[PDB]
């Protein structure tokens, strides 16, 4: 009688207490619309760049649309940002400045035997790569005259501005008569543009090939490409390691070798091994099943594995 | 029997015969760490006390395979040259360490090494007190701490080797090699027992304060030191 009063007032509390969830959450949702609708006052503003300044206190600047205009120093601001050649900001009501506005070392990784080198550029960079800018090697057609060199400075420029900046080469070979004048043009200016003061710490590049006979003698010339590592057995550690690391989320079969899907899939890499595994996966998922028995299994490395070792042309 | 004549023979007289005539350069680096690994296994296994005439003819000859190699993971080069420094400590000639740390600095910069860079960077500092060169110390506390506080290397006596690297600086020096050295032992009695600290670590947390400039430093850093309950139980808090 008194010991079940407790009880029960706990649940008629409880379910009391736990209704202010179901409104708590939205209401700093609806507050923040009213703080946006507050954050929306700060309105007209325009934009305008700095060439010559005559006063320390008040400059000339330049705007957008083409006339110019002088403006004064405001007194939250300092001299820091003050000072020419930073583009800036303005306002419609007495030409105020409110803030400013910013405009906007090698390694070669080749394997005489076999293929899928940039697989393993697309392995490195699935791993670790946290900088996102490809270069692709199609784009040094040179149909025209030849001025590369204004790319190459344009581009490794870009790369200066651009922190981020890690580049994968790839299918050199097709583009490896004046055939070797535009090749020692574009490395020349590599040399040019890498040998001097160039920030070496920031840059960074993979370059890739198919074939050990095109291997263009000027690039296996050191300086460009220093650190060079051969591809004749494709790492079965790290390619066991690979597989161990990249078969968590994907299910398959209690009784799996992994020793038997290692060496019955070989020479390319292991990140390729990972693609025959997630190919398994994608035909275990055709038969509506998690586990299946290995058969479908074997039928995805011999028929996934040979079909890449056939039509890695 | 054993002459070992004709073993060093082969071996130094037959480097890249197989490589010479393949114009194909294979730049295997997979077997040659363990083909050394295991020359240099071998030769751990008969270093002890097997000959003494063979031994120098071996080891002067694999110090010059160091600087005619110029391409390895760096640990055997070091192996080698270490294991034989061990020996020269107890020869008495102290003329080698010229060479064991002049090729130190060869033998650590190319490569990535975390563990291995603390347990062979001590050599720098170990013939130095049978050195005792000036412009050496100069060189080596400056290429002993260009990058490194406390991550990326473990040990446990951590704490005593610091001590092993500026207390020569103040052998060197004479007051300001301990001004940044005797700010950086707070975190020491927090690893061990504090029994042993009051003789060192509580004694020397006065002298960096003490001997600080007069400019700045003395302004600040008699901030860090007080507030400690251990800092009053000492009798010289008055002084």
């Amino acid at each position: 009688d008194y010991r079940k009063k407790l009880l029960e007032h706990k649940e008629i509390d409880g379910r009391l207490k736990e209704l202010r969830e179901q409104l708590k959450e939205l209401t700093k949702q609806y507050e923040k619309s009213e703080n946006d609708l507050k954050a929306l006052q700060s309105v007209g503003q325009i934009v305008g760049e700095v060439l010559k300044q005559l006063t320390e206190e008040k400059f000339i600047v330049k705007a957008t649309n083409g006339p110019r205009y002088v403006v004064g120093c405001r007194r939250q601001l300092d001299k820091s940002k003050l000072k020419p050649g930073t583009r800036v900001a303005l306002d419609m009501t007495t030409l105020t400045i409110m803030r400013y506005l910013p405009r906007e070392k090698g390694c070669l990784l080749y394997g005489p035997p076999g293929t899928g080198k940039t697989l393993l550029a697309r392995a490195v960079a699935s791993q670790l790569d946290c900088n996102f800018l490809k270069v692709v090697s199609s784009s040094i057609v040179d149909k025209y005259i030849g001025e590369s060199a204004r790319l190459i400075r344009e581009m490794f420029n870009y790369a200066r501005d651009h922190q981020p900046c890690i580049i994968f080469m790839d299918e050199i070979d097709a583009i490896g008569t004046s055939a070797d004048r535009e090749i020692q043009r574009t490395l020349m200016e590599l040399l040019n543009q890498m040998d001097g003061f160039d920030t070496l710490h920031r840059v960074k590049m993979i370059m890739a090939t198919n074939r050990p006979d095109t291997l263009d003698p000027a690039l296996l010339r050191p300086g460009r490409l220093d650190r060079k590592i051969h591809i004749d057995l494709p790492n079965e550690q790290a390619r066991l390691d690979i597989l161990k690391i990249h078969a968590g989320p994907i299910t398959k079969h209690g009784e799996i070798d992994y020793e038997a899907i290692v060496k019955l899939s070989d020479g390319f890499n292991g990140a390729d091994l990972r693609n025959v595994c997630t190919e398994a996966g994608m035909f275990a998922i055709r038969a509506d099943h998690d586990f299946v028995v290995q058969e479908d299994f074997m039928k995805a490395v011999r028929k996934v594995a040979d079909s890449k070792k056939l039509e890695s042309k | 029997i054993l002459v070992a004549v004709v073993k060093m023979c082969y071996e130094a007289k037959e480097w890249d015969l197989l490589n010479e005539n393949i114009m194909l350069l294979s730049k295997r680096r997979s077997q040659l760490k363990q083909a050394v690994a295991k020359m240099v296994q071998q030769c751990c296994t008969y270093v002890e006390e097997i000959t003494d005439l063979p031994i120098k003819l071996r080891l002067i000859d694999t110090l010059r395979m160091v600087t005619e190699g110029k391409i390895y993971v760096e640990i055997e080069r070091a192996r080698l040259t270490k294991t034989l420094a061990t020996i020269k400590e107890q020869n008495g000639d102290v003329k080698e360490a010229a060479s064991i740390l002049q090729e130190l600095q060869v033998e650590t910069y190319g490569s990535m090494e975390k563990k291995e860079r603390v347990e062979f960077i001590l050599e720098q500092m170990r013939l130095c007190l049978a050195v005792k060169d000036y412009i050496r110390t100069q060189i080596i506390s400056k290429k002993i701490n260009t990058k490194f506080f406390q991550e990326e290397n473990t040990e446990k006596l951590k704490l005593k080797y610091y001590n092993l690297m500026i207390q020569l600086d103040q052998h060197e020096g004479s007051y300001l090699s301990i001004c940044k050295h005797y700010r950086a032992i707070y975190d020491t009695p927090c690893i061990q027992a504090e029994s042993e600290k009051w003789q060192q670590a509580l004694k020397s947390v006065v002298l960096y304060v003490i001997l600080a400039p007069f400019d700045n430093e003395q302004s600040d850093l008699v901030h860090r030191i007080s507030g400690d309950k251990k800092l009053e139980e000492i009798p010289k808090y008055k002084d």
